[PDB]
């Protein structure tokens, strides 16, 4: 005879992203090769990792200003993929589309400022601990920090832990949940010479180990 | 705990060459400035070279700028001193450290080796 | 002697239904009710893993947004978008939570008698929804709790009447 | 096709002029090919089909006691450009040029397009880019004005399909 | 590590619907909303090579014509001819344009802010269309470029409600 | 040609404790491991023997 | 049991030009052959590359 069947109740609807083929309607196409086409980039993070771009500073610019007073303060931005600061990021722009991530996360400083002025900084990091950020610049020795003189060279990198509770972390900062999210940035100036209106670009980047997990589609169409 | 052990030093020739080896264990070898500090009988630390943990860079004191190669093996975990062109000036303790900073201070390094014995014979 | 109808990952692994269904819902095995096999089992330990599976009878189509997406993602269609077969429609979702084990009771807070938002399995809308069953695969539970059974007012033991063959 | 090794040959040009007046985001354009007057004109107008990539070395003038920030890259397939995406024009192949630093930039880029060979009458693939990073800042001890250069040379040039002359 | 969700050929492997629908309609990828996940990192990349497999709620047979055919061609059923099912219809096409891989943008025109007429996949005809649904097989793509996230105005950064399990 | 088919009558309804397995929506998930987590019970007769509890 | 199948949605169609073939009919059918018969063509470019023709 034949072979006897079930029709199961609940399966055969369609689904935007089902695994199964649809079947071919027009056969035998041989389409040209695009074999050693220069530029072929598989994995989104790769080119993330590869090239930096540029932060948003204040006022709209991409480099932050020597200032010539007490506050030794020259800045603190959020480290957060949803900050204002990495706004116009690339980074920013691959992670709006997904939930959840986990890595590190690289910092470049470079200093355009004159031959002729030389300076003393340093970097430091707070994970989200204590209610206020060191805004001394010696309190925040006590955190992850780092010190760097442009007398050695004018490229200074500075990686990003990443410190919270669970495995993963969000990359959609909640409405809810005030107070510092996780982490923030601020960069201190030891000492200063002759730089009034020596600059200094930063940059960011992915790190060796970053990752995000989940797809999604969040913006209004 | 990030240790640090030295290995290579001795006694060698002035003009010869010598190569000094920094063996790291630890988590955060990947993210750590690395670099060496030599310490003269009678005299303070002071910065001979430093290697970045990102592009590769390099950075050597004047004293030994254009004499030194310095070079890190992340696979490895081990950083070295390729070292010609000796000198006399150069018999001293070489002293591998580490730390996020990149500096010529010696006292901002949290983290440092047990050193090793290196003499220039004239 | 078999022990094979006391296994944890046996006794789990059957429908049960959520009382509470909204035109949207936040999926959490929490929902169910406390008395039943299912869900007095599951309170019956204090942390655990699963996958799920689950049957919905709608009207239009389905929407499923993972866990930590936000709310105003569920009106795209590029989300898994299930469109409506006649009877209902049978779905296989992941675990998606960022912590490693979920948990049935909390000690505390978790912002700078409630547990977390963040113990969820996702969330789901239509146009309507009017029944919804929940399945849990390959679970695992740890660190047991009291477990009780019904109370006895003044007899010697509960009675309650089997079924039988009488005529 | 047939190479000809003739048309493959520098030629120094003009780029833009380099004030103190520029803030970030100052950008100067030039499509490739240009209006070359030697032997890859004549290939331009007297040949339809070409194929060849480029190679640049823009070097800024001056002196270390200004300071500043250059970056020159080649963009493929150019479009204009919103302030927005400035920030992202690393991606692109790209050299940083500052004087306190480095003085020559070097790009080579190979030949890409839909189509295996080109009419440059009509469509300009590459093109060369450069803009200013952070602004020339100056004193009484530096020059007031930098001069950008540009060599060019059109590297394995190919060609088919050989056209009569125009006398 | 993990790094399989950021994957090129998985991320671009899910139904997105083309807002615009005509009695008789050009398939082209580049109908797609701009800023959804498929569009906004397909407009991330300068050239791409891709399959098809369409989604059609139609009256009627539908007729599809391949790249260069005329336009007078669709009123013939010698091309492939549907016969219209109950819910939809599911079809997988070719990539039949001359061209080696297709473009996103274009320097200049074709012809002795458009991109050419011949990036294109073919033509479907019917009485009517209602939705149609498109979906990128084993693609591929090269020359990545800027991708922009959404701005902020005056906030420290954006802000979007994420699913809770609150009750 | 194809394979013939016939429709039985009777099956095809959904069982509340049937064993077959429904279809995936979403692919590629990695989960963090749940080893070396102490206080796993795979049996309830098990953690029933272990522990006695008291009387009223 | 019986096998459990699911009916796909937007399957099962005719399309002009399928790949599948018919269920025959009128079965134990033998032709002649048509052996050795000359002038036959599998390739029209075959025909167009051996034979030019005029111009107008």
């Amino acid at each position: 005879g034949i072979v006897p069947v079930a029709c199961s109740d609940g399966y055969g609807g369609l689904v935007t992203t089902d695994p199964k083929t649809a079947d071919p309607v027009y056969g035998k196409v041989y389409n040209p090769p695009r074999t050693n086409y220069p530029g072929r980039f598989t994995n989104l993070l790769d080119v993330a990792e590869a090239c930096p771009t540029f932060l948003c500073f204040d006022d709209g610019k991409p480099y932050v200003v020597t200032r010539e007073d007490e506050q030794r303060l020259l800045a603190k931005f959020d480290v957060s993929l949803a900050a204002k600061h990495m706004s116009n990021t690339y980074l920013s722009g691959i992670a709006q589309y997904y939930a959840q991530y986990s890595g590190t996360i690289n910092l470049h400083f470079m200093f355009t400022g004159s031959t002729d002025s030389k300076a003393r900084y340093m970097v430091a990091y707070v994970p989200p601990g204590v209610e206020t950020p060191p805004d001394t610049p010696e309190r925040a020795a006590h955190c992850i920090h780092a010190e760097w003189d442009t007398g050695l060279n004018s490229k200074f990198t500075f990686s990003i832990p990443y410190v919270s509770a669970a495995d993963y972390a969000y990359t959609a900062s909640d409405v809810a949940e005030t107070t510092n999210v996780q982490g923030w940035v601020c960069i201190y100036q030891i000492t200063h010479g002759k730089a009034q209106n020596d600059t200094l670009v930063v940059s960011v980047s992915a790190g060796k180990d970053f990752e995000l997990r989940l797809p999604i589609d969040p913006r209004t169409q | 705990q990030v240790q640090l052990q030295q290995s290579g030093g001795g006694l060698v020739q002035a003009g010869g060459s010598l190569r000094l080896s920094c063996a790291a264990s630890g988590r955060a070898f990947g993210y750590y400035y690395m670099g060496w500090f030599r310490q003269a009988p009678g005299k303070e630390r002071e910065f001979v070279a430093a290697i970045s943990w990102y592009d590769g860079s390099t950075s050597y004191a004047d004293s030994v700028k254009g004499r030194f190669t310095i070079s890190r093996d992340n696979a490895k975990n081990t950083v070295d001193l390729q070292m010609n062109s000796l000198k006399s000036e150069d018999t001293a303790v070489y002293y591998c450290a580490g730390d996020r900073s990149l500096t010529v201070v010696a006292s901002s390094w949290r983290y440092w080796g047990q050193g090793t014995q290196v003499t220039v014979s004239s | 002697q078999r022990r094979h109808h006391t296994d944890v990952g046996f006794i789990m692994d059957r429908f049960v239904k959520i009382n509470n269904t909204n035109p949207t819902h936040v999926i959490d095995l929490m929902q169910t009710h406390q008395h039943g096999l299912v869900g007095a089992l599951l309170r019956a330990a204090t942390y655990y893993f699963s996958d799920l599976e689950i049957v919905v009878r709608h009207e239009g189509n389905l929407t499923w947004v993972p866990n930590g997406a936000p709310e105003a993602a569920l009106s795209n269609a590029g989300n898994p978008t299930a469109y409506n077969k006649a009877p209902f429609t049978r779905l296989a979702l992941p675990y998606t939570a960022p912590h490693r084990v979920l948990a049935t009771v909390y000690n505390g807070t978790s912002k700078y008698t409630q547990l977390p938002a963040s113990f969820n399995f996702g969330a789901i809308r239509a146009t309507d929804i009017s029944e919804l069953l929940v399945r849990m695969k390959r679970a695992e539970l740890y660190c047991p709790r009291p477990l009780l059974a019904v109370e006895v007012t003044a007899q010697d033991r509960h009675k309650q009447k089997i079924i039988a063959p009488a005529k | 096709e047939t190479r000809v090794t003739q048309a493959e040959r520098f030629f120094k040009k003009h780029l833009f002029n380099w004030t103190t007046d520029k803030p970030f985001g100052h950008l100067e354009k030039l499509k490739l090919p240009t209006d070359h007057k030697g032997v890859y004109g004549h290939l331009v107008d007297s040949f339809a089909y070409m194929r060849n990539g480029w190679d640049v070395e823009v070097s800024a003038v001056g002196n270390q006691f200004n300071g500043g920030c250059l970056l020159v890259a080649m963009v493929p397939e150019w479009k204009k450009f919103t302030p927005r995406e400035k920030y992202q024009l690393t991606l692109f192949p790209h050299q940083f040029i500052s004087p306190r630093t480095n003085m020559t930039a070097h790009i080579t880029v190979p030949y890409l397009g839909v189509n295996r060979y080109d009419q440059y009458k009509k469509h300009k693939p590459w093109t060369l880019v450069v803009m200013v990073v952070s602004p020339l800042t100056t004193s009484s001890i530096g020059a007031t004005e930098i001069k950008v250069y540009a060599n060019i040379a059109p590297t394995h040039v190919h060609v088919a399909g050989e056209l009569p002359s125009k006398e």
